[PDB]
């Protein structure tokens, strides 16, 4: 069935998804980090 | 979870969506071929 | 139908991109205004 | 827009994603078992 | 044939994941850099 | 690449995506009335 692999590509996409959003909160938070020490100073 | 591991498990779903891709169009194709 | 049920999903998919698209654009300008914050000096 | 928000809306969109898929799934193999 | 729609709208949402993946690795350098002044202060 | 490309190659997948999406479900209409 070809309607199954679609819905599989999009289920290994929603992964992608999922990591890149863990990248971006990973940056968030050194970014606040670097622009808390900064305000510190 | 870390930067490397990140990129690799990247790289892995990436190449494997294409391959994916190119699988259901393999079979549609195919499918095509049949119904003529 | 199963067609329009996979074209929503891949609706909602794009929401998500546009999210990530928007918090991307989010730290590229702190991290901008972190370098120009530190060129300046 | 706020990263709070952001958080929420993007584990929205997920929460979401998934139950479609598993809806999409079910009358998958409902429909199967009825051509069977 | 509408199957093979979906399939190009998930192959050109796999085009924009690469493009946010790309995004997120300036960034990661960019932030990485900025700590490494920092810190060699 | 670069940022401002980056923005621009973004919108222009995207507002693809969007008129990709209308056109299957145009279809998908078009062929519901077709076998009504």
């Amino acid at each position: 069935q070809q309607q199954n692999n679609l819905l599989r590509a999009i289920e290994a996409q929603q992964h992608l998804l999922q990591l890149t959003v863990w990248g971006i909160k990973q940056l968030q938070a050194r970014i606040l980090a670097v622009e808390r020490y900064l305000k510190d100073q | 979870m870390t930067w490397e591991t990140w990129e690799r498990e990247i790289e892995n779903y990436t190449k494997q969506i294409y391959k994916i891709l190119e699988e259901s169009q393999e079979q549609q194709d195919r499918n095509e071929k049949d119904l003529l």
